RNA sequence: AAUCCCCCGUGCCCAUAGCGGCGUGGAACCACCCGUUCCCAUUCCGAACACGGAAGUGAAACGCGCCAGCGCCGAUGGUACUGGGCGGGCGACCGCCUGGGAGAGUAGGUCGGUGCGGGGGAU
RNA sequence: CGCUGACUGGGGCCUGUAGAGCACUGAUAGGGCUAGGGGGCCCACCAGCCUACCAAACCCUGUCAAACUCCGAAGGGUCCC
RNA sequence: GUCGCCUCCUAAAAGGUAACGGAGGCGCCCAAAGGUCCCCUCAGGCGGGACGGAAAUCCGCCGGAGAGCGCAAGGGUAGAA
């Protein structure tokens, strides 16, 4: 069946987030799927005690879109190594990750018979 | 009622005249001179309804 | 029609409420006396519960 | 002119919950099952409960009333054979 | 060895010289028989640690004996036992003991000792195929060492109805190490 | 069986203060032990102690194991006098349910530890039962 | 959770919403490939294959019309039985333009809703 | 059109249907699929919701089967507790007589069982 | 008013102490696996190393609960016959 | 000391009972926790990457809901409040 396991995209994010207005507007222009999420906590490791603020930025981008980005954005990054994490997936840079997509990935999405994703398929 | 100048203040609301009023408890807390809603005075039925008093 | 013939013993003096009724029920006036009935789980029951109450005899 | 501490001592007051009409009696358009007032009655008997099965009340009229979760709101109708043609 | 009974009489039975004890077997049971005197002797040997059987009407001379029971009561004198045989080649549920010797390591030199939350070994070798007395003791003992499942060391019949790393038997300070 | 006000309002959630369980040494067969028959909110302290003195007289190999442990407690004089009695705690233990598996003198041939425990019973309080286990004591 | 509280997506209970009363569970089961609805009415009721994409083949008019008819007819088939006013059954998804379609059916179908 | 095999909508029994390990199905079915002007639509993209349509595929969700490892179910004989009756001990309590008799604990049992309708599949 | 009443036989439907039980919770002991603090060693920004003292949490051997209970009777209730 | 009222336990299992018996809350509030119509799937743990080395923010798996609900408890209960 070698026509299975053999890959076919699957998500792939790329974001950022600072204890804050607009900076994500530089985010909008580079793509088109704005991320609006609220980080938090309550300490002074940066002055981020505020436990309920809007600073988390995350511009989701799988398939289609991500393609234009994987593309016009894959040249300025210089590495290709280690940064290779188990769960077929990896994260480099000012904040970006992308996940593998072996054939036994999805199922892990079902509300039912949620096969805890076997470790021989992924 | 127990008149307590504590964000606890009782008020009503006319019926554009529909004539009289109808019961209501309140709290400056927010929106001060704010208070509107419809009902129906002995006057036909319905009618805008400010609450201020 | 198993006809039952019981007698009176150990005065229910001060003994359980109901228990007594089962007394006046089955039909129990004066002491150490003898009465008879049909098996009838009903009547039966009562009496039995009354158990120690006195003595049952299968007669007719 | 106040009150003290370190005397926990704090009796509690009264309630009055029940199953009134229990299961399978002369049904009367009135307080069905009770253990949560403001209740929102239902249709006939109830069988849904943090237990499993269900309960019939061979008694049928307008409706009864719930208790908020406990028992198990009615809906599984059950007028009772005593609801046919006179 | 012998033991009889099986009607329907536990109280008196459960009394005197005869203690209850069901005739348990895969598929069928039969009123409790036995006796409060046999249990003794035999049991005394090593209930579910070896195995035999008794001749009641020559009926079915088979093994398996006890897979449950209890001297329960306070007094500490059993009453109401369970009995199940096995004329099959499936014998699993096999719990037979395992003994050391005294190999000198932490003891006869370090005084130290060792707990053996194990002792027994419910496994399942070659059905109707087990050495009533199996011994295994690679030795070792003292300091903060410990041995359990995992390592072990199983001979022939490759079962292990059990798991790895778990209550084997270590060496602790009978005083201090 | 009067017991306490709750496991976290009156007095519930402690260590009870004592001297842990195990002592002596292993032993696969030899069943050497002790249990009782008496009912009594086993006198903590008295307890803790006792058992201990047990080790005090032996030392090493003989399952100085012991399956007890209090965990609730009484109360009395504190405040006015005798009437409306609030409560001042003190002395937890555990019900020795009319006999049962006490502590174990468990080991091959080491009666030098049986006598011990023995010394252990002597002590204690509620009489005690001197005994053996599956097999006896070797 | 209870079977219907660990999976996800459905709303069946938003079906039981109409269950209470109003008339037949004019329930409309969809599966793109086509649309299929029954008529679960109270009392261990049942149904009467009122309208299906296959019943009368699956045509070649896609969504639009399909419904437009499947419904109507459906509605036709039933009001022959002896129904009248039947309650709608969004079976699933939001009264999508399909849905809405079929819907029409009923309505136009003269089976009030 | 008033019989079985199959798939599809789907209901009751609130795990003897769940977990997961391997597998099988696409003529038919169903989904995934192919695209996105207009219906509607994502706080971000027509991923999900969504309109139109072949090729491609059974990978995936999914349906039937096999597997007891995790679970779930669970007897008989059995011991506690006890309604009722009466005795021992100053004692905390012990016992007897008569009907009730669980959980856990080994056997073993389970990989659903069963409604109605729709598509076919069996002149 | 007149067989409706205490009581018994039958039939449903309920409560869920005693007991028991550990997956909810809070104890708590013997221990294994482990990282938090150690602790001794390259002198120790080393964040590399071994291991006998304290631990958190998961795993085995165990155990207490009136304001715990996946479990569950004695019995009492209530409508009908 | 304390008297009202809300919950637990006590009540022995229908309901309900003292104790100056146990412990803990209330004399608020929310104009939007209001009414419906439309959508959502928790805590947490694990694995991978910005500012981040407790403790986020996103991405991919596991989940009788153990999170969730202005306030004390207790019932509830995501299908969901």
């Amino acid at each position: 069946f070698h026509e299975m396991r053999e890959p076919r995209i699957e998500k792939v994010v790329v974001h950022m987030g600072i204890g804050h207005a607009n900076a994500e507007d530089i985010l909008g222009e580079i793509t088109g799927q704005m991320p609006v999420r609220t980080k938090a906590k309550r300490t002074v490791g940066e002055f981020d005690i505020r436990e309920g603020d809007p600073i988390g930025a995350k511009v989701t981008l799988r398939d289609e879109m991500a393609e234009e980005f994987l593309q016009t954005a894959l040249p300025l990054a210089e590495l290709a190594t280690s940064q290779f994490d188990d769960t077929g997936n990896f994260s480099f840079g000012l904040d970006v990750t992308v996940n593998l997509v072996r054939p036994g990935y999805r199922v892990a999405k079902r509300d039912k018979a949620s096969r805890s994703i076997p470790t021989k398929h992924r | 009622a127990k008149d307590g100048p504590r964000i606890i203040v009782k008020m009503e609301s006319s019926a554009g005249t529909g004539f009289y009023y109808t019961t209501t408890k309140n709290r400056r807390n927010t929106q001060a001179k704010l208070e509107l809603k419809k009902y129906d005075p002995v006057a036909k039925k319905h009618v805008v309804f400010r609450e201020k008093k | 029609m198993p006809r039952l013939k019981v007698k009176l013993v150990k005065s229910p003096i001060g003994y359980p409420k109901d228990q007594k009724a089962a007394l006046k029920a089955l039909g129990l006036r004066r002491l150490q006396q003898e009465r008879v009935l049909e098996d009838t789980p009903a009547i039966r029951g009562n009496v039995e519960k009354v158990a120690h109450l006195v003595r049952v005899e299968v007669v007719e | 002119a106040h009150k003290k501490g370190v005397g926990s001592s704090k009796n509690g007051r009264d309630s009055n919950p029940k199953y009134l009409g229990v299961k399978k009696f002369g049904g009367e358009v009135v307080k069905a099952g009770n253990i949560l007032v403001r209740q929102r009655g239902t249709k006939f008997k109830a069988g849904q409960g943090v237990g499993m099965g269900r309960d019939h009340t061979l008694f049928a009229l307008s409706d009864g009333k719930v208790v908020f979760i406990n028992k198990g709101k009615g809906a599984r109708f059950i007028s009772i054979e005593a609801a046919q043609t006179e | 060895m012998e033991l009889t009974a099986k009607p329907r009489t536990p109280k008196q039975k459960l009394d005197e010289s005869m203690i209850a004890a069901v005739a348990y077997n895969k598929e069928n049971n039969v009123s409790f028989a036995l006796d409060r005197k046999a249990f003794d002797r035999a049991f005394r040997q090593q209930s579910t640690t070896g195995l035999f059987d008794i001749t009641v009407e020559g009926g079915e001379t088979f093994p398996a004996l006890v897979k449950a029971v209890q001297m329960d009561k306070r007094k500490r004198a059993p009453i109401h036992v369970d009995f199940y045989m096995v004329t099959y080649g499936e014998p699993v549920e096999v719990s037979v003991p395992v003994h050391t010797t005294g190999r000198s390591q932490g003891e006869v030199q370090g005084g130290l000792v060792d707990i053996v939350v194990h002792n027994l070994q419910i496994v399942a070798p070659g059905p109707r195929r087990i050495p009533q007395e199996l011994v295994v003791d690679v030795t070792k003992m003292n300091i903060g060492d410990h041995i359990t499942a995992g390592d072990i060391k199983l001979p022939e019949g490759c079962t292990l109805a059990a798991d790895p790393e778990l209550t084997v038997v270590s060496v602790l300070p009978p005083r201090l190490t | 069986s009067i017991k306490p006000t709750r496991r976290e309002y009156i007095s519930g959630i402690p260590g009870k203060g004592i001297a842990q369980f195990k002592m002596g040494n292993n032993t696969y067969p030899a069943q050497v032990e002790n249990v009782v028959e008496k009912p009594v909110q086993i006198r903590h302290n008295a307890l803790e102690a006792a058992r201990n003195a047990a080790n005090r007289f032996v030392q090493n190999s003989g399952k100085f194991r012991i399956r007890k442990f209090p965990f609730h407690v009484i109360r009395e004089q504190d405040g006015d006098g005798m009437r409306a009695p609030f409560g001042k705690s003190v002395g937890t233990a555990a019900r020795s349910h009319g006999a049962n598996h006490d502590f174990i003198a468990w080991v091959n041939p080491d009666p030098a530890v049986e006598f011990a425990w023995r010394r252990a019973y002597m002590k204690v309080t509620p009489t005690v039962n001197i005994d053996s286990s599956p097999a006896g004591n070797a | 959770p209870m079977r219907r509280r660990r999976e996800a997506r459905t709303d069946y209970h938003q079906r039981l919403r109409l269950l209470k009363s109003g008339k037949p569970r004019l329930v409309a089961r969809k599966s793109n490939k086509h649309v299929r609805a029954q008529l679960v009415t109270p009392n261990g009721d049942d149904t009467l294959a009122s309208a299906h994409s296959s019943d009368l083949a699956e045509y070649g008019w896609e969504p639009t019309g399909s419904a437009y008819l499947t419904g109507l007819l459906a509605g036709l088939r039933a009001q022959e039985a002896g129904v009248e006013e039947a309650v709608l059954d969004i079976g699933l998804n939001s009264p999508t333009p399909k849905v809405f379609a079929i819907q029409e059916g009923a309505i136009d179908a003269g089976l009030d809703i």
